[PDB]
RNA sequence: GUAUAGUAUUAUGCUUACCUAUCACAAGGAAUAGGACUAGAUAGAAAGUUUGGCUGGGGCGGCACACCUUCGAAAGAGCAGCGAAGGUGUCCUAAGUUGAGCUCAGUGAGGACAGAAAUCUCACGUUGAGGAUAAGGCCAAAAGCUCAAUUUACUGUGCCUUUUUGUACUAGGAUCAGUUACGAAAGUAAGGCCUAACGAUCCCUAAAUAGCCUCAGGUGCGUGAGGAUUGGGGUGACAGACAAGUUACCUCCGGGACAACUGGCUUGUGGCUGCUAAGAGAUCAAAUCAACGCAGCUUUUUGAUUCUUCGAUGUCGGCUCUUCCUAUCCUAGUGAUGUACAAGUUGCUAAGGGUCGGAUUGUUCACCCGUAUUAGGGAUCGUGAGCUGGGUUUAGACCGUCGUGAGCCAGGUUUGUUUUAUCC
RNA sequence: CUGCUCAGUGCUGUGUCUGUUAAUAUGGUUCAAGCCAACGAAGCACCGGUAAAUAGCUGGGGUAACUAUGACUCUUAUCAAA
RNA sequence: AACCACCUAAUAGCUGGUUUCCUCCGAAGUUUCCCUCAGGAUAGCUGUAAUGCUAGUUAAGGGGAGUAGAGUAUGGG
RNA sequence: GUACCCGUCUUGAAACACGGAUUAGGGAGUUUAUCUGUAGUGCGAGUCUUUGCACGUUAACUGUAAAGGCGUAGAGAAAGC
RNA sequence: GGAUACUUUGAGAGUAGUGUCUUAAGGGGGUGGUAUGUCCCAUCCAAGGCUAAAUAACGUGAGAGACCGAUAGAUUACAAG
């Protein structure tokens, strides 16, 4: 009935077989960030072109 | 608890604060026109017992009170929400 | 559970009367409208 | 008698344990010991 | 069906319907019995099914099953147990929001009645008070206390953290787009100083001054219904079945993943022995006892544990026979003495020999009567193809307590199958 | 020789006066589906019966002239009796 | 709760078995959720198919901590 | 000199764990439907020719009309777009 | 056809059938997949009967094969139900 609850015998060489350093497409986050900075940041795009 | 009888409350409708009429929310009982009752009235006929469960083992006793800010300029009620309260009383001061 | 003793004197198989011996049905003639007389030719027991 | 022979059968020790007094709406295998009885016990007088 | 009295329905006559009647009577009852369909009521007569999980075996006890605080946790991250100490299923229109003013707990001295405690005054006062409650942080022209005005405990969509080796809900956080409150203002407010106070689909239900889409021949007309969007009704086993027992009449699947049983490790408990002496012992610690302490040995007691055995190592005692250990009661030999003799108490070497007849009890053990003076143990708690079967532990049956009941009970009592050697 | 107890659980009525109650029928209301009434049997509730039905039926202080015991006395048990 | 046939090769998170060679690589008994603990799903660890054009270490500079030790605020003494 | 008995569940088997007296012959990941992904092949805004008809040295093979399938446009509960 | 009860269906405020009670109209009635009344338009005329062909075929009787080759193949290659 009673086994075992845990063990971190082995967390470690598992994840050293492969720590992958996931990388960040863009240091923007334009879900995030003030609406109000990057609804200017629209209009400054959009008269440039013209 | 106890709570206002009438307070300043934003009409969602009107779009701006105005005084408004509160009052505890109506629990409707139901009618046997609706779609899921009807499916209920004709399988509980025939055989083979009662169909859909009730639930026995119903602990907590308590009840979130929502209440009805029914306005007077927009004279539309918009529902409010309180937590969960064992008693509700009016101020009376 | 099995069928009790009370039950089972319906269905009639060992719990008939035991009529073999018995010398007939005790009753009257029938009525057929005065006054018949009727010797007692014997008297017996069944 | 054993349970399923009997509705006062059965037991570690012998006894009834039921009211043993039944209704005339009581079924064939449940009538069992005093049907519908209006009185029980001694009828002292009366 | 029918005739007549009275308040379409009540009453009591009629027989020919129908019915009991005997298969054949003849009467008597009567628009009723009964049957047919629907509705309600009824504690197992009968059927179907259920009767969680965790757990140093299971049961009983408990909730460590959802959440929160401190410690364990080893100064990053992380970390288990029926590990330690607790808490939550709420409370509050103010105990919320804002602005202003003030400082608390306590100690010291004073002050009519005034006392250890009433109200008043000055002085010191780093926060030990208080902040709804658990515990830990945090806070002094405040987040405390008081006064005043108030409703931001507001509406709408994304985003982030707890948590992604598993995305949710709960809770919290930064914004945008509104709108109000308060303040001279900068600003502050999206509840309570911060960490717990709670919940899916389906179904129902409420929100719209009565709105947005659909009802398939009508760009149809009332009623009614169905949708999309936002809350509530609830699942504490808290990612959420709707659910009581008993079996010694029991069955099956498997399990040494898990108990009873021999062994193993361990020695608390039991037994045996040291070291020290604080005194008993007339006097005198050490002839003989030995406290309060401290250190060991033993596996002849019982625990603790779960390594072996569940496709089975035949489980208690007695009977019968063997051998072994010494921590020696007697016999052999020796030393001490509170050793005159005798009987004793006590130390050392010695296991060759001896260590018993009976009453009650299933007994092991115990306890008496009697004798040649009189120790205790081991070998799968030696020894069941060597016996016996009294006990323990099946199915029959009785008593007592418990249970509504089936049934239960290191509570008692009685009847109850003991197989095979010819193999090495 | 078979004491006491009808509170619970049964069963039961020469028991109904009220309260709760289904379909149906009657009544109101809408253009209809429908909705709102009122009515009301058995059963339950209420009131009696029943233990050779099922069951049930005590604990503790003080107290006689030596101590001892407690004739005697005080108090409590459930919606019944001890 | 008889026997015979059929539904029936019923179901089993449980037991037992599961047939050639050489060669290269080579695990897991851990997280979350489950009437969940003799079982599943999800991630991890492993193999294979590929396809595009640094670090399981130290140094140097700079943040974080309240354990070991040590010691008239709270506690014990 | 060396060498424990194989198979098996297992953290651990030479085990006092279970299966196994000998030999021969039988003896266990197969197939169907609806899909997933990789590789091969043909055509390509197309593609599939089969239900069926016409052929045949006849269950095959060969020829072919038109529908239909999936693809080519999606979001929304829906109206409309 | 209606109300109600049961079985049944993809049929959903009933797809079909059946019991019980109830029961039409015929210058009118049915159907148009959301109950109910109501106004148009469309389309058929129930409650009686007969009828070849295309289609089915684990029974019985009488050429073909990438199948089995006497523990196989049917239980049976033979004095086998």
């Amino acid at each position: 009935a009673k086994r075992s609850n845990t063990s971190a015998h082995n967390r470690s060489h598992q994840h050293h077989r492969n720590i992958h350093k996931c990388v960040v497409k863009k240091l923007w986050f334009e879900k995030g960030m003030n609406a109000k900075f990057l609804r200017n940041a629209r209009y400054a795009k959009a008269g440039q072109n013209k | 608890v106890h709570h206002p009888k009438t307070k300043k409350f934003f009409c969602k409708f009107c779009k701006k604060h105005t005084m408004c009429k509160v009052s505890q929310a109506s629990r409707g009982e139901e009618r046997h026109s609706a779609l899921g009752r009807r499916r209920y009235d004709r399988k509980q006929k025939g055989f083979g017992g009662r169909v859909k469960p009730i639930l026995r083992r119903s602990k907590k006793t308590s009840k979130k009170i929502s209440l009805r800010f029914t306005c007077q300029s927009c004279k539309k009620a918009t529902m409010y929400c309180l937590g969960r309260l064992r008693k509700f009383e009016w101020t009376v001061e | 559970g099995h069928i009790v003793r009370a039950q089972r004197r319906g269905n009639g198989s060992v719990f008939q009367a035991h009529t073999h011996h018995r010398v007939g049905p005790a009753k009257f003639r029938a009525l057929d409208a005065s006054v018949i007389s009727g010797m007692v030719k014997e008297i017996i027991h069944d | 008698m054993n349970p399923v022979d009997h509705r006062h059968g059965g037991g570690s020790h012998q006894h009834m344990g039921a009211p043993g007094t039944v209704a005339r709406s009581a079924r064939p295998g449940q009538k069992l010991g005093l049907i519908a009885s209006r009185r029980t016990g001694r009828r002292r007088g009366t």
